[PDB]
């Protein structure tokens, strides 16, 4: 109501953006008319808005991040078909005002809002099961975390709504979004974004860090944990040492753009390459964060489908903590061409090579532990394989850009770009869906349909080729990242390839929606008896396919690596206990939410320079916080009648299955 | 802890502010020894506030008090040493 | 349960040593910043950082007596040493607050040069991190007058020493690399 | 592509640059390619569906196998670390060319979605186009009169940046005479498309020094910082232009009008 917000704020005369808006509009507007029509949101506030148990607010990011991945690749479509139109000497229809809005939304939402909430997603899920723990060792800060991505990922969505977007690309480099030279509010939405974004992170990853460590099952010591939550905690340990870089440097650009500070101006002895260097030392331990959980899956995924023991168990730990140890002395392999000595250039290069042999030991672990065992061509196998054979490409290529030879004319070229898509397809959503569909009957109680699901992963990969390998030649050719207008006629070929290689994915995708569906239509058919339904090696599958909001009943005891797979070889995997006991658990907390809306309040007056309505954001926030501080009616007591319940119907269902 | 490792504590805590404090304010000695003898109070009235004051033991939490502390030292001796060097090199190869 | 809590608390301060050590790495880089302004030795007192240094110190020792205190099952001794330590902590940010303000109506704001920008950016940080242990403290004396000393109440207070322990160490560093390397 | 930018450069630090891009490339090759090899090879031969293959479900460690694993990645990675050093002190952008020829100085500013360019020794001025004699070492000093962007001939060799108030050095030379394109590597704005140069190897010096008088000819002269700001205006897609007269100290001054 106040500050630069107005009439004039929003775009009446644009219509693909008014289109967009309209959908979004209309989809929020169906989806709240059906849940009053079906009366469920007294259940959905008290079952998952409110939810502190650690699987609910994993479903709950696999479900922001699918939603997300949907914007993300309408973004990607609108860039390439945009390409493809400017290539044949056409104006094509998205100036660059709306295209580098595109570009920078499209990579902060597919980098901060579709990768880190599914990965997240899938440690809340697996993690505290797999360990033999109950719940995390802080439910209420996961809540809020989780809120606070919410959070990040509505301003996002709201910048389209109301100003515009940052127009600096995904990382916002200081000369370009300084104050001097992008006037607009979209840098502002994407430093507030990013800031409420990274605070939720910081807070998932200390939570993850002490839970894996300090409540663990007993008789489980760290080398026989499973090689997922060595992943997930060497993935936490990168977050923990290296999300205050990307708080404080996106703090220094927002003191600088408020408050008319010198820290990366051009001018009054402001140095400006100090941003690039502190945002890479943040930026490549981030990479890192989204490739060290899915190795893990992959990892849980060779042995569930290989039917025999991972090989190299000790090797891949080892491998794990090397790559969390050298990802930290890397980062400048970003810029080899900032001007930097050839001694410094020399030393990064090497370094940036030297973490290549653990990703190559680990690969070679999971290839010989397909070595002599009995290979199941189900979905999560699949998606393995393919992994795999994608993901040495790219990693081939990274090593061959990560030569400051190679990287002199291969910089900012369509080749940096094939190689980070390469990568990232291949390691991080191809793990992602793996995950998905590894661990959907832990989630439901379903399994999902497997011709949808082999038909998706066929079209990725098939698409992925086809959509990237042609960014290969055409960086090759020389044409830079980010082109929109008048692009060279000699890139249109390649680029027509591109953009049929997009369709493809479009198709992929779309078949994974379908798959979805069919799994919820056919659920009655396809529901998992046994709570073992691949023979899962780790103690997560010893559970009821819906499992209770108490993990375990009694908290098991292990001996040896694979901790369920021995159980069943004992004979002692399904053991009515004696008696018994009232289980201590955490109480459901609505002050997530509140904190999370005074946040969104908060970050959405910062941005249109509501003074008066920031100042009381703040003052809500702090308010909450120390008003949940003094309750201390926190947690309850599960009594012996509802276990013996539950534990006598999953039994019941044990027995009658088997 | 006892009050008496407090005690102790604040009093060398008293002794490594003050010397530096007067030895900076009077130009004592050469600057290179002003500033590696100020650096060398600092980093033991550093290990003393985490001694006395903050029981850095490493018997606590199975040795996880050692092992965190030791890990993020060294990350923060691979940043900052990392973004001088860089910065040093990046300056000296813009001068005209 | 209090264990859990404590253990968190460190990482959390170890993950706030990393966002510390990236404004020193910033200071440094832009402690030459400065074109045509002023410098680290026409600005810095040494006498009013010795008189925070001192007060900071103070508030760090009745923090640790208080701690002391708590260990003896006394809530009376406890209120006085928070009490105390609290209006150390408030005497150290009223210092920092006026020195703010004299530099800012001199003209020397954090909008003048690079050097006072992230000299600003390191001491209002540092202040800002001193005075949410303080309202940390309130709220915690706020809590214990009408709570006792409870297991919650003791988790808390051990997590505010971890916290005001670091601050004051952080202090050392700063004044060791800002104020009194800089006016060498 | 074979007849690619890259692949079939026209200058000498492209070849050198696209030779270590191969020996990389085959460097690679003898790991990645058997990693992909023996994916399809165990997941076909060793599937549920034979009967005859070997199974083994409780092999899972082998210290021959761990030793042949961690050994071939350690020794491609020492091969091609000790080949990156050699090249990284060899293909140094801040670095003289080794030739008989003495090298050419031109100065880019990259303003706001153009590039001028400035000859001191000839003292010309010129907007979106450069010329040298081809088999002639050139001598590229690069800034930004504003938002960082990045100087790069693809065919010629190595890329650098352009900051404000900063001179990065950059070498680079032609071994065919011909027309080479330019572009930005760095995004800079709406106009970052319209950053397009054609770089002009000419046969001999004699086509040079027609093409230095031919520039001379120009009606426009840049002798003051006034006519520098006047066309440092925001302005997109700009047509070549030449400029006869150029004040002696134009970087210099450029480079000081941020202090630095
Ligand atoms: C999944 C995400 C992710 C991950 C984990 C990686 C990890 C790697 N990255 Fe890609 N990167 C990823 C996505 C990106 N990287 C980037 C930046 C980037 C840059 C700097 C950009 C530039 O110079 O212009 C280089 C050189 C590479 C190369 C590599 C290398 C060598 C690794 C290594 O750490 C791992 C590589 C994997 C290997 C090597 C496995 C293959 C090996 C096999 C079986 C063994 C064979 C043995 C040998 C080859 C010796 N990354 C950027 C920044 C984009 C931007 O600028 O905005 C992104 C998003
Ligand atoms: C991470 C840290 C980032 C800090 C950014 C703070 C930005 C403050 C903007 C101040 C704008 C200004 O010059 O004052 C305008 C007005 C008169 O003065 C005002 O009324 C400014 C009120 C600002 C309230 C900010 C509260 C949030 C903390
Ligand atoms: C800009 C942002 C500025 C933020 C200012 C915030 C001021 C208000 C502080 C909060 C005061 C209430 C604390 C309540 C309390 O006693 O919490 C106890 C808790 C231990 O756990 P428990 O007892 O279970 O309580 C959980 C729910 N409170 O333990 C805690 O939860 C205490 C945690 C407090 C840590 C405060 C950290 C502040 C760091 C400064 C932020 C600014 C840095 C910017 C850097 C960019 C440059
Ligand atoms: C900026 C830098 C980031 C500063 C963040 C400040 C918060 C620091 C929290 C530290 C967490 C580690 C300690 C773990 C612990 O024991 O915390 C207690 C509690 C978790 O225990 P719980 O399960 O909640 O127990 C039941 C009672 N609540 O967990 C809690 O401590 C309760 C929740 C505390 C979080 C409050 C969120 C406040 C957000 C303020 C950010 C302001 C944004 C402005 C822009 C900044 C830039
Ligand atoms: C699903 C298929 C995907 C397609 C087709 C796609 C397509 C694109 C395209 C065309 C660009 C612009 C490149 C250019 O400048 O010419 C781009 C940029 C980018 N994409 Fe994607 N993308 C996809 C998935 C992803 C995912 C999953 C992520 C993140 C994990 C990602 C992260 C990025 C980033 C960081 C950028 C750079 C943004 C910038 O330059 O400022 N992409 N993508
Ligand atoms: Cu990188």
């Amino acid at each position: 109501m106040f500050g630069k917000l107005s009439l004039d704020a929003v775009p009446f005369h644009e219509p693909i953006v008014m289109v967009t808006i309209a959908g979004i509009i209309l989809g929020g507007l169906a989806l709240v008319g059906l849940i009053t029509y079906f009366g469920k949101w007294t259940y959905l506030w008290k079952e998952w808005l409110t939810s502190v148990d650690h699987k609910r607010l994993g479903i709950m990011y696999i479900i922001v991040a699918i939603v997300m991945l949907l914007r993300g690749f309408a973004d990607a479509i609108m860039m390439r078909s945009q390409q493809a139109l400017a290539s044949a000497g056409e104006a094509g229809f998205l100036p660059p005002h709306h295209y580098d809005q595109i570009f920078t939304a499209h990579g902060v939402i597919m980098i901060f809002f579709v990768a880190m909430p599914f990965v997240i997603g899938l440690m809340n899920l697996v993690v505290p099961l797999q360990i033999g723990a109950r719940d995390v060792a802080f439910p209420f800060l996961n809540n809020l975390s989780f809120w606070f991505t919410v959070v990040g990922v509505i301003l996002v969505n709201v910048s389209l709504g109301v100003g515009e977007f940052a127009q600096t690309g995904w990382l916002a480099y200081p000369p370009l979004s300084g104050i001097e030279y992008s006037p607009g509010v979209g840098v502002d939405y994407w430093i507030w974004s990013l800031q409420l974004s990274g605070i939720g992170t910081t807070l998932t990853g200390i939570n993850f860090f002490v839970t894996i460590l300090k409540m663990r099952a007993p008789g489980m010591t760290m080398f026989k944990m499973p090689v997922f939550t060595w992943a997930s905690l060497c993935a936490n340990v990168l977050i923990i040492a290296s999300f205050p870089i990307l708080t404080v440097t996106v703090a220094l650009l927002t003191l600088d753009r408020y408050l008319g500070t010198h820290f990366f101006t051009n001018d009054m002895g402001g140095n400006m390459m100090m941003y690039i260097n502190l945002i890479w030392a943040w930026g490549h331990p981030e990479v890192y964060i989204l490739i060290l959980p899915v190795f893990g899956v992959f990892s849980e995924i060779a042995a569930t489908f290989s039917r025999k023991r991972l090989f190299g168990y000790t090797s891949l730990v080892w491998a794990t903590v090397c790559i969390t140890v050298l990802s930290f002395i890397v980062w400048l392999h970003h810029f080899f061409t900032m001007g930097a000595g050839a001694n410094v250039n020399a030393f990064f290069g090497i370094t940036t090579m030297i973490i290549a042999i653990p990703t190559g030991v680990k690969i070679f672990n999971w290839l010989f532990t397909m070595y002599q065992g009995r290979i199941v061509f189900h979905s999560a196998m699949l998606w393995t394989i393919g992994f795999i054979v994608t993901f040495s490409v790219g990693g081939m290529t990274g090593v061959l850009l990560a030569v400051p030879g190679a990287d002199f004319v291969l910089h900012n070229s369509l080749f940096l770009i094939a190689h980070f898509h390469n990568v990232i397809i291949g390691g991080v959503v191809f793990g992602c869906f793996a995950g998905m569909t590894y661990w959907w009957p832990k989630a439901f109680g379903f399994k999902l349909n497997e011709t949808w699901g082999k038909r998706a992963f066929w079209f990725w990969i098939i698409g992925f080729f086809v959509a990237f390998m042609p960014l290969y030649a055409l960086g090759f050719m020389g044409m830079t990242r980010r082109l929109s207008q008048q692009i060279d006629p000699q890139f249109h070929t390649m680029l027509m390839i591109a953009a049929s290689g997009a369709v493809l994915i479009a198709l992929g995708i779309l078949c994974l929606v379908i798959q979805m569906y069919v799994s919820i239509r056919d659920r009655d058919q396809n529901r998992d008896l046994t709570g073992d339904p691949w023979g899962g090696r780790t103690l997560e599958w010893a559970t009821s396919s819906p499992p209770p909001f108490y993990n375990f009943a009694v908290v098991p005891h292990v001996h040896e690596r694979d901790a369920f797979w021995e159980m069943k070889e004992k004979g002692e995997a399904y053991k009515k206990p004696d008696h018994y006991e009232e289980i201590h658990m955490p109480k459901n907390s609505g002050a997530g939410i509140v904190i999370a809306a005074f946040s969104t309040i908060f970050g959405f007056a910062m941005i249109w320079h509501i003074w008066w309505l920031a100042i009381v954001g703040f003052a809500g926030m702090i308010i909450t916080w120390i008003v949940k501080s003094f309750d201390e009616d926190v947690d309850y007591y599960v009594p012996v009648a509802e276990i013996e319940k539950l534990e006598n119907q999953h039994f019941d269902e044990i027995t009658k299955a088997g | 802890g006892s009050v008496k490792t407090y005690m102790t504590g604040f009093i060398l805590s008293i002794i490594l502010t003050v010397i530096p404090f007067w030895m900076v304010m009077t130009g004592a000695a050469s600057p290179a020894v002003i500033l590696g003898t100020i650096l060398a109070m600092a980093v033991v009235q550093v290990l003393v506030h985490l001694v006395c004051f903050l029981h850095m033991n490493t018997k606590s939490d199975e040795g996880w008090n050692m092992t965190a502390f030791v890990f993020t030292v060294l990350i923060i001796a691979i940043l900052v040493v990392g973004s001088i060097w860089i910065m040093w090199n990046l300056n000296y190869n813009m001068m005209m | 349960a209090g264990g859990t809590k404590i253990f968190g608390f460190w990482i959390y301060l170890m993950s706030d040593c990393i966002l510390f050590s990236i404004l020193f790495a910033t200071y440094a880089v832009l402690v030459n910043g400065t074109a045509g302004g002023p410098t680290g030795k026409d600005i810095f007192e040494l006498p009013f950082v010795l008189v925070e240094t001192f007060l900071l110190l103070f508030s760090s020792i009745t923090y640790g007596m208080a701690a002391i205190a708590m260990y003896k099952n006394n809530k009376s001794q406890v209120i006085s040493w928070l009490a105390l330590t609290w209006l150390f902590g408030a005497g150290f940010i009223g210092m920092e607050i006026y020195e703010f303000h004299h530099l800012i109506v001199n003209g020397m704001g954090p909008d003048r040069s690079g050097f006072l920008s992230a000299f600003f950016a390191l001491v209002g940080t540092h202040g800002l991190h001193v005075t949410s242990g303080l309202i940390w403290m309130a709220v915690l004396m706020v809590q214990i007058a009408r709570r006792g000393l409870t297991s919650t109440n003791r988790t808390r207070i051990m997590c505010l020493s971890l916290f005001w322990h670091f601050l004051d160490v952080v202090w050392i560093c700063v004044f060791t690399v800002v104020y009194l390397m800089g006016a060498m | 592509g074979c007849n690619s930018a890259l692949l079939d450069p026209k200058g000498q630090i492209g070849l050198e640059q696209r030779s270590l891009i191969l020996t990389a490339f085959g460097l690679m090759l003898i790991v990645v390619i058997p990693a992909i090899l023996m994916a399809v090879g165990f997941a076909w031969k060793y599937r549920a569906s034979n009967k005859d293959a070997k199974y083994s479900p409780n092999w899972s460690h082998s210290n021959k196998v761990e030793a042949v694993v961690w050994t071939v990645p350690i020794l491609i990675i020492i091969f091609l670390a000790v080949l990156t050093w050699k090249t990284t002190h060899a293909l140094e952008p801040s670095k003289p060319l080794a030739h008989d020829e003495k090298p050419i100085t031109i100065e880019v500013v990259s303003m706001d979605w153009k590039w001028f360019f400035i000859y001191p020794e000839q003292g010309i001025a010129t907007v979106n186009e450069i010329a040298f004699p081809a088999n002639t070492p050139v001598y590229f000093k690069v800034t930004s009169n504003s938002v960082m962007n990045s100087f790069f001939i693809p065919r010629l060799g190595s890329q650098i940046y352009a900051m404000a108030g900063m001179q990065t050095r950059l070498h680079l030379i032609a071994n065919e005479p011909g027309t080479y394109d330019g572009i930005s590597a760095s995004y800079s704005g709406p106009g970052f498309s319209g950053m397009k140069f054609k770089a002009i190897a000419t046969p001999d010096r004699a086509a040079f020094d027609q093409w230095v008088a031919k520039a001379k000819q120009s009606p426009n002269t840049m002798s003051d910082m006034a006519a520098f700001e006047k066309l440092a205006a925001p302005s997109e897609y700009n047509q070549v232009e030449y400029f006869s007269n150029v004040k002696p100290d134009l970087f210099a001054d450029v480079i000081n009008k941020f202090m630095a």
